């Protein structure tokens, strides 16, 4: 199943596999983190946890939610040093869309340009292919809300509900039973069904100081990050 | 970064070099081409390999490539490496014609390509080409010519040579049946169907399994004619009529 | 083995050892602590007197990047002042292009992306330094950041890097840095680095302190002699 | 930075390029796909199953157009495909800016396969892990070509790529003749993709694109449901 | 000027199922002829010609750069070149020297190979193609050739009257020009055969 | 050269003449001046006829590349942004005066691009040599939100003012109407000027021209 | 650009890629050359003809100018690119200093080209050895040879190729002063030399003499058929 | 297994610089002696074959009119250093209109001697003696493959280097004459070479304050041999 330096660099195994990429997928799992994204009928919600183990650390500088453009937000998993470098590219690629083409970049075209860059790392046998993932949300005209994931292999797809991190398979098994019964989704139900995803997988039943929620909706297309006070409003209504 | 370097350029402690000998090992298998001349005209007999029943059979040729307006080549080895060489000496002949306003002599086209082929065996840390190929053509200095290239970068003039899988068996029979300057372009065709009767293990000589192209000198034309599949099989059975006559009467 | 020679290869469980091996080189440098007060940041470095032959004021592990930004380093000292040169040069391009003094959330972002850039290729090694950045502005207050050799940065109310890291930050959270001004902090900065480094390991050591805030009128400079003599007067009362 | 500038693909002592032989193993483990030309147009049909019900199937596409009259499918790994699509999109433009003419389908495969051969010899790169099927109707007659990671190409009447490709080629050999219409070739392309799919072949588990003399186009799932109905 | 340094005149004219091209024979330097057999029409495949007029350097230079690019086209593709395709090829070659331009004005005339339909066009010195249906002219004595062709052209003409019209168009206009003359060669092509004739002009 | 455009209540009407004048001599009588960019965007060209051809093909190649990648319809502001960024780079050495018009998702949009890189969105524009004559018809008889029969009558009237008053203009009037669902490109919209009929028979016969040398070569 | 040191030192003081290339010379076909006082005579053996090839495209004796000839051994692909780089240099000497190239000058160009090429980055050394033969101005016939490490070196008689030690031992017991007496008698030394080598009994040998004012003039296999008769005829009667 | 070319030893020196020191132990031996009357400088040739022309090889070669050289170890890469020295003495004459001193020639070469690597490829495997008469009188220098040079008074380099140095420390004194320094060197070379001593196996060259660099030839040379 191995011959040559196929364990070390990005070349083909005798089985057709290539191991340096599928080693990098489980470099995401060393963060100890899990993020959930849910698309609604007229909105898009990202929820993720934050774990602050110290009192000496400033809790306002640990946000994994990042604002890419004025109308595009994202969440980052994996290791922190590679994830913040990939946000810096996505800020740069969106500004060049506006300068060259004169209008706001669609969120699927931005995920294509990130996945094309990540392809080149697993295409040359020199670079290390950036072991961190990527989840974007955004409102598109004549498409509504839409959610995309980009992995460090260069693959991407549009989702309807999304999990990434340590507890990915347990969260998606919860969500696929939720979506196929096909209830209609208001704004607050998508907030409710996203918090109760990682509250039943992780079994926490938390207070509002450990999670962070970004949202976009077609009445205010600005990507906005919720205050902990209004996080608490959805949380005490979740406990009926 | 020096741990992953494979050093495709260095010598071996016995003196020879391994990389092109592995390429000329691969040039034995996968293909069969041969040529012959003694008089007005020269031919390329090549055997097709993929004879599956689902193909379009287009592009006028399979292993024959027209290079100049009066010369062509037959190729053997890695087919993808062949497509880069064939459209490389195709414009070596054109940049000659741009410079001198005269068609290129057939010999110094071969030397120009075999210097590009030699350079990869010598520096750059680069995979050489596993491609050997034939050359027919005509020029005013010497007439009909026949050359052979090797992946090391050395060429040679010939009269009849094969680079097939059983090429040693073909050469051993070409120097058993031959005549210097008297094999006209009908006896050579009968001799061509005799040789690939031997080296092709698929017997009975399917007319779609081989390709034959001839280069004859018409006054200002130098006609390169890929002969069609309607006149192969009558040349096939003509070899078959005489062999039942010669066996029974001996 | 073989999976840990270059920084371009992951391990078969998905982590890079050349960064982890360079993180181990930090805990052989001694100790650098820095906490921020209510209205400023105070650094502190205990300096090992290796021999008598060196001069008092040699080989300072406490740099001065910009007019208001300070740096305290811990690691292989040649890589320390090499990172100090690009950070000193990065702030010069900000003032020349944008007109004003660089903020810390941008300065530590540009440096950490420069440190991260050497954790990807086989041609270069990761740095063997971790360091702290602290400053004060009149429009933003006090700031305090810290950068590991992987390239991760966060905000802190107080941090510690060196040999005894947990044994230093255990006593930092005994303080109350939210309300103290940067005068009584100077006595408390020195005290928590006398209780560390028992006299069996080192014979004698050197105190070196730093200081920034509006009491220093925004400029970064060293403490005066008389103030750090008060802290060295407040040294030998930890024997009770 | 810089590169490596040495080929990591060398000749074996048995005379075989081993990395290209391994790249064909990744092609054979891809999604199955068939392609059939019949006398007025070419049918390209593939097999696209999302792993779960959460995926949006109307987001990505296997069947891609290159120009007005050239489509292109694959069977291999995903991210390598989108690279040489964007390469082949550009190569059709530099032919058009010189000659003011849509590119022939033969000359596109001359230049796409030249990229793949150039990419298996140069320094510090692994070869592609995809094989292609390219259709198009230039000057009336249609065309159907197949490339490979080595850089060669062929001219097929009908062929299959992906898993169980050796069973599809026996199935097409007992099915295809010279005389079929386009709607007949659609019906036998679904009949050969049913050899290897799961139990439910719905309107969104497959993806079909056709050429005419009207040009290349890609079928919507409405009439794909009508072709999937009254099948097998 | 620059175009008046050597003279020259090329005319093409469309007929029924046939097309003819004509040019002068003089080579000279501003007052002084050197020879009377200078080639200005070049063959580009069967039933497709090109005429060049302008500076005598770039006439021989473009006609060799174009043949360099033509043989690469007809070997990479298995077919001959369409007359409309060569018009885009020549226009690409001249526009590359947008600021270093060649001083020539090409004229292309030929039959479409599958459907035998005539085609004529002309280009300026930086590559603006202009297809017409009656005639194109290029060279120094341009205005004299418009008075001929606007007064003599008929729409549907057999190859006999096509030859006599383009002959009287060239002989009367070039005689009125000073730096052009010394003989006129006429190529008239058609789907079955081709014809080269030289006319009895003033050697004056 | 006289090109013009207008924005009516549903779409955009563009118009032009068909003449290319080299020096003071009419070189082409049927030169088409309205170009293809996308299936919803066209452009008219003026100035150097070789510079406008090689520019309008470069941008139309990139928008075919761009729209086939995004999979949706191009926008008019993208063709505006590609043109004025590359004309500014060549510092006005490329003489290209363009009237850009199209109907994207946001509606109809009409631009005018000057060969140094300055653009402007306007409800009606004229470019070319006889543009001052065509402006006076627009300036006297424009009304916002006209019907397409009133618009086509207005543009053909304005192009005719550039025919009968400018020396370097005047032949068959081209038009094109772009709407949200219809593209009517039509070159001979009207024939304002004919050629008079010949009177004297000038006809020669075979044998009236002396031939020195003839050659015959057959083909097949 | 491929930057890698190919030729490096050994731990005892050798350059292994150099002396591996010397063994590629040590199995090429044998080339023998002596000099007379008025006519030089050098001729390779082992033509190894297979009677179906063009006899002129297999030649290993070429000319660099009118006065300078050259034979070689080793592998032929590296040879004819060193030759073509020598043809440019000896032509560029004439655009400079007006006289034709002295035979010592063209050996220093080949030897210095060959040394620095065992010194650069990412290049295996050449695998050929040469014999440069010419009669320069003022009619002084002399010859040289070139090691693959690049040490040019003059001789009175030499031989390279497969079986070169046995021929060099044969010449020292045979090279007298009166052996170079006649122009036909110096040829009888070379034909006696290569017949004491790999067999080549008139059918695989190709001598080529130069009479200090001619170009190279290869004798066809009729005088070698005549010379090998009489060289063996004198051997027939004495023993 | 394979190191790079630029690696330190655990004992700290290098690898391929130290390997090139071993390579000059295979070359032919050479002796130079500094005397206040002038610098004499000799070598053997190591003639291999009777068919070989003897004078085509050389070890003494001149750099300028007042500076000679002597090479050992390899020969083919010594000619690269000789050409850089000849150009350097002419650039100094062109720009300063004087003669470059013997010491400043040597450091102009010794800076070149350690410049290999993987950018812009191995150290040179020769060893050189530089004899010359500048304005400080006669000089004698000796460089290294490592690029380390130092003034010597009687230096013997080659395969018989350490055997000759011991026999040379006993006969040298600071008040020699050139006529006896020439004779004292050929006594040493008579011991260490393989073949017998004659007028073709060796050659000499002396540089004087009065005249320029003079190389002896096979007519004035054997009167030293017959009067040994």
């Amino acid at each position: 199943s191995s011959a040559g330096f196929d364990r070390h660099i990005t070349i083909f195994s005798p089985e057709g596999r290539l191991y340096q990429v599928e080693y990098a997928f489980k470099a995401i799992n060393q963060g100890g983190l899990t993020s959930v994204a849910v698309r609604g009928k007229d909105c898009a919600v990202i929820v993720t946890q934050k774990k602050v183990p110290d009192k000496l650390l400033d809790s306002s500088t640990v946000t994994h939610l990042f604002k890419i453009t004025e109308n595009i937000g994202c969440v980052m998993t994996g290791m922190t040093a590679d994830s913040r470098s990939q946000v810096q590219r996505a800020r740069y690629e969106a500004a060049n869309w506006k300068y060259k083409y004169g209008y706001e970049i669609p969120v699927d075209m931005l995920c294509k340009r990130i996945a094309d860059i990540s392809q080149v790392y697993t295409q040359n046998a020199e670079m290390r292919p950036l072991g961190c993932c990527m989840i974007l949300i955004g409102i598109d005209e004549e498409q509504g809300p839409q959610v995309y994931k980009c992995d460090p292999a260069g693959y991407y797809c549009g989702f309807k509900a999304t999990a990434a991190g340590v507890k990915q398979t347990e969260s998606t098994s919860f969500l696929e039973k939720k979506v196929k019964k096909k209830f209609d989704w208001t704004f607050e139900q998508t907030v409710e069904t996203a918090i109760t995803c990682l509250s039943t997988v992780l079994s926490i039943d938390f207070k509002p100081s450990e999670i962070e929620v970004g949202v976009v909706t077609v009445e205010n297309p600005k990507f906005r990050i919720l205050t902990e006070a209004e996080i608490d409003a959805h949380l005490v209504a979740l406990a009926e | 970064s020096r741990r992953y370097d494979s050093r495709t350029t260095i010598f071996s402690p016995e003196g020879r070099l391994y990389q092109v000998e592995y390429a000329m090992e691969a040039i034995g298998h996968a293909g069969t081409c041969l040529g012959i001349l003694a008089n007005d005209g020269v031919l390329l007999a090549a055997e097709r390999r993929n004879i599956h029943k689902l193909l379009d059979e287009v592009f006028f040729s399979e292993k024959i490539y027209k290079l100049n307006e009066d010369m062509a080549c037959s190729v053997a080895g890695i087919t993808s490496d062949a497509n880069v060489l064939t459209n490389e000496l195709r414009l070596i002949a054109q940049r000659y014609l741009l410079q001198y306003q005269e068609p290129i002599p057939c010999e110094q086209l071969v030397t120009a390509l075999c210097d590009i082929k030699q350079a990869y065996t010598q520096f750059g840390g680069k995979r050489p080409f596993g491609v050997s190929l034939l050359y027919i053509g005509w020029d005013k200095h010497y007439g009909f010519q026949l050359y052979q290239s090797d992946p090391s970068g050395n060429y040679g003039g010939w009269k009849a040579t094969c680079i097939g899988n059983n090429s040693a068996a073909a050469v051993s029979m070409l120097k058993q049946d031959y005549k210097e300057g008297e094999m006209t372009l009908k006896s050579a065709l009968a001799l061509a169907i005799k040789v690939l009767n031997k080296t092709m293990d698929v017997s009975k000589l399917s007319a779609e399994k081989v390709e034959i192209a001839t280069l004859t000198r018409e006054n200002g034309k130098t006609v390169i004619r890929v002969l069609k599949q309607k006149e192969v099989e009558q040349l096939i059975k003509k070899h078959e009529e005489e062999e039942a006559k010669a066996e029974r009467e001996k | 083995t073989g999976y840990d020679l270059s920084a371009s290869t992951f391990s078969p469980d998905g982590r890079v050892f050349q960064v982890e091996y360079a993180m181990k080189a930090v805990e052989n440098s001694s100790t650098a602590i820095g906490i921020r007060c209510k209205d400023g940041v105070v650094f502190g470095v205990e300096k090992l007197v290796l021999s008598k032959l060196y001069e008092e004021g040699s080989n300072k592990r406490l740099f001065n990047v910009d007019r208001h930004v300070g740096m305290a380093v811990a690691g292989l000292l040649a890589d320390a002042r090499s990172l100090a040169d690009i950070a000193r040069e990065e702030a010069s391009n900000f003032r020349s292009n944008f007109g004003y003094n660089i903020p810390l959330k941008h300065l530590a972002d540009r440096v950490a992306m420069y440190v991260h850039a050497y954790t990807l290729y086989s041609a270069v090694r990761p740095f063997g330094c971790s360091f702290m950045l602290g400053s004060y502005s009149v429009n933003d207050g006090a700031q305090l950041y810290m950068i590991d050799p992987s390239g991760v940065s966060y905000g802190y109310w107080g941090c510690a890097i060196g040999k005894a890291r947990q044994a230093a930050k255990t006593e930092i959270e005994k303080l109350q840095m939210k309300e103290m001004t940067c005068r009584d902090i100077v006595k408390e900065v020195a005290k928590i680095i006398y209780i560390v480094h028992d006299e069996v390991k080192d014979k004698a050591f050197e105190l070196e302190l730093s200081w920034v805030g509006e009491l220093t009128n925004g400029r970064h400079e060293i403490v005066p002699k008389d103030i750090r003599e008060e802290a060295e007067k407040y040294a030998k009362e930890s024997l009770k | 930075e810089r590169g490596y500038s040495f080929s990591l693909t060398t000749f074996s002592p048995s005379g075989k390029l081993v990395q290209i032989e391994y790249a064909l193993a990744a092609v054979a483990g891809g999604a199955p796909s068939v392609g059939i030309k019949a006398a007025n147009g070419v049918v390209l049909a593939t097999e696209k199953k999302q792993k779960s019900i959460l995926y949006d199937e109307r987001s990505v596409h296997k069947v891609e157009p290159i120009t007005k009259h050239i489509g292109l499918v694959y069977s291999g790994m995903g991210p390598d495909y989108r690279v040489l699509v964007h390469r082949a999109r550009k190569l059709a433009q530099q032919y058009y800016l010189v000659y003011q003419e849509p590119i022939p389908t033969a000359q596109l495969v001359q230049r796409v396969a030249s990229v793949m051969q150039e990419y298996t010899q140069s320094g510090g790169v692994r070869p592609f892990g995809v094989s292609l099927l390219i259709c198009g109707w230039n000057e009336g007659r249609p065309y159907l070509f197949q490339s490979d990671p080595s850089g060669a190409y062929f001219a097929w009447k009908a062929t299959a790529m992906g898993k169980n490709y050796v069973n599809g080629k026996t199935f097409l050999e007992k099915r295809y003749n010279e005389d079929l219409e386009l709607e007949d070739a659609i019906h036998t392309a679904i009949l050969t993709l049913k050899e290897s799919f799961e139990g439910q072949m719905t309107e969104d588990n497959i993806e079909v694109g056709i050429c005419n003399e009207a040009g290349f186009r890609r079928l919507t799932p409405t009439e794909v449901k009508d072709y999937l109905a009254a099948i097998a | 000027s620059i175009m008046s340094y050597n003279g020259g005149a090329v005319m093409a004219m469309k007929g029924k199922n046939c097309v003819a091209i004509a040019a002068d024979r003089r080579f000279g330097i501003q007052a002084q002829m050197v020879t009377t057999d200078f080639q200005k029409i070049f063959p580009m495949g069967d039933r497709l010609y090109i005429g060049l007029a302008g500076l005598a350097t770039d006439v021989q230079t473009v006609a060799q750069r174009l043949k360099f690019r033509l043989n690469l086209y007809e070997l990479k593709e298995g077919r001959q070149i369409k007359p409309y395709t060569l018009m885009s090829m020549v226009a690409n070659l001249l526009y590359e020297k947008r600021f270093g331009p060649y001083y020539t004005e090409p004229v292309i005339a030929g039959l479409d190979p599958k459907t035998f339909k005539p085609f004529i066009c002309s280009l300026d010195l930086i590559g603006c193609p202009m297809v017409t249906d009656d005639f194109v002219v290029s060279g120094t004595c341009a205005e004299q050739m418009y008075g001929m062709c606007e007064s003599l052209w008929e729409p549907n003409m057999d190859p006999d009257h096509l030859f006599e019209t383009i002959s009287q168009a060239m002989l009367n206009a070039v005689d009125r020009d000073a730096v052009s003359g010394m003989g006129v060669i006429v190529h008239i092509i058609e789907k079955d055969k081709i014809t080269t004739r030289t006319l009895k002009a003033r050697m004056d | 050269t006289t090109i013009a455009g207008v924005v009516y209540k549903d779409g955009i009407v563009l118009g032009a003449d068909t003449r290319a004048t080299e020096g003071m001599v009419v070189a082409d009588k049927n030169c088409s001046k309205i170009h293809f960019i996308s299936p919803n965007i066209y452009c008219c060209g003026a100035g150097t006829a070789a510079d406008t051809d090689m520019t309008t093909q470069l941008i139309s190649s990139n928008l075919e590349l761009h729209s086939l990648s995004t999979g949706r319809l191009p926008r008019v502001v993208t063709a505006n942004r590609m043109l004025k960024q590359m004309l500014f780079r060549y510092q006005g050495y490329i003489g290209a005066a363009l009237v850009l018009g199209g109907v994207d998702v946001t509606g109809p949009h009409l631009y005018s691009i000057y060969p140094h890189g300055s653009t402007d969105k306007l409800p009606y524009v004229t470019m070319g040599s006889g543009s001052l004559a065509a402006m006076a018809v627009f300036e006297d008889k424009f009304r916002p939100d006209m019907e397409e029969e009133e618009a086509k009558n207005l543009v053909s009237e304005a192009i005719a003012a550039g025919i009968f008053n400018d020396l370097g203009s005047g032949s068959n009037i081209d038009l094109c109407v772009i709407s949200k669902n219809k593209l009517d490109f039509l070159r001979p919209y009207t024939v304002p000027n004919k050629k008079g009929t010949r009177l004297g028979r000038y006809r020669c016969e075979k044998g009236t021209t002396a031939v020195l040398t003839e050659k015959i070569t057959p083909l097949e | 650009s491929y930057d890698r040191a190919i030729t490096v030192f050994s731990p005892d003081g050798h350059l292994f890629q150099v002396e591996y290339a010397q063994e590629a010379v040590k199995k090429g076909s044998t080339a023998v050359g002596v000099r007379g006082r008025d006519i030089v005579v050098l001729g390779v053996e082992k033509k190894s003809v297979a009677k179906l090839q063009d006899e002129r495209t297999v030649r290993k004796i070429c000319a660099l100018d009118d006065n300078v000839c050259m034979a070689f051994a080793g592998l032929t692909a590296d040879a004819r690119i060193v030759i073509n780089r020598a043809r440019v240099e000896c032509q560029s000497h004439r655009l400079t200093v007006e006289d034709p190239v002295t035979v010592e000058y063209i050996t220093r160009y080949i030897a210095s080209l060959k040394q620095r090429y065992t010194q650069s980055n990412g290049r295996r050394p050449f695998g050929i050895s040469a014999l440069i033969v010419g009669f320069d101005f003022d009619g002084t016939p002399r010859l040289y040879q070139t090691d693959p490490s690049g040490t040019y070196h003059a001789w009175k008689a030499n031989a390279i190729g497969r079986g070169a030690k046995s021929v060099r031992e044969f010449l020292e017991k045979n090279y007298t002063d009166e052996a170079i007496e006649t122009d036909d008698l110096t040829i009888k030394l070379v034909i006696k030399a290569l017949l004491e080598v790999v067999q080549s009994g008139g059918k695989n040998i190709e001598l080529a003499v130069m009479r200090r004012d001619q170009s190279l003039k290869i004798l066809n296999p009729e005088e070698i058929e005549k010379y090998v008769a009489e060289i063996e005829k004198e051997k027939e009667e004495n023993e | 297994y394979d190191r790079g070319v630029n690696t330190f030893s655990p004992e700290g020196r290098l690898f391929q610089v130290e390997y090139a020191i071993e390579a000059i132990k295979l070359g032919s031996t050479a002796i130079g002696i500094q005397t206040s009357e002038g610098v004499c400088l000799a070598v053997e040739k190591r003639i291999t074959s009777p068919l070989m022309e003897p004078s085509s090889i050389e070890k003494i070669v001149e750099i300028d009119a007042h500076i000679g050289c002597a090479m050992s170890g390899l020969i083919a890469d010594a000619k690269t250093l000789i050409d850089k020295a000849r150009v350097e003495t002419q650039n100094h004459w062109f720009t300063y209109n004087e003669t470059m001193t013997v010491e400043s020639v040597t450091q102009a070469v010794s800076n070149l001697a350690l410049q290999f690597g993987e950018e812009d490829s191995r150290p040179f495997g020769v060893a050189l003696l530089f004899g010359g008469v500048d304005e400080k009188g006669p000089q004698l220098f000796h460089m290294d493959p490592s690029g380390t040079f130092v003034q010597c008074d009687a230096r013997a380099i080659g395969s018989a280097s350490e055997g000759a140095q011991s026999s040379l420390q006993e006969v040298y004194h600071k008040s020699m004459t050139l006529k006896e320094a020439i004779k004292s060197s050929l006594i040493i070379l008579k011991q260490v070479m393989e073949e017998k001593l004659n007028a073709t196996n060796i050659e000499l060259a002396t540089v004087q304050p009065g005249q320029n660099f003079h190389m002896f030839t096979k007519e004035e040379l054997e009167e030293v041999i017959k009067d040994i």
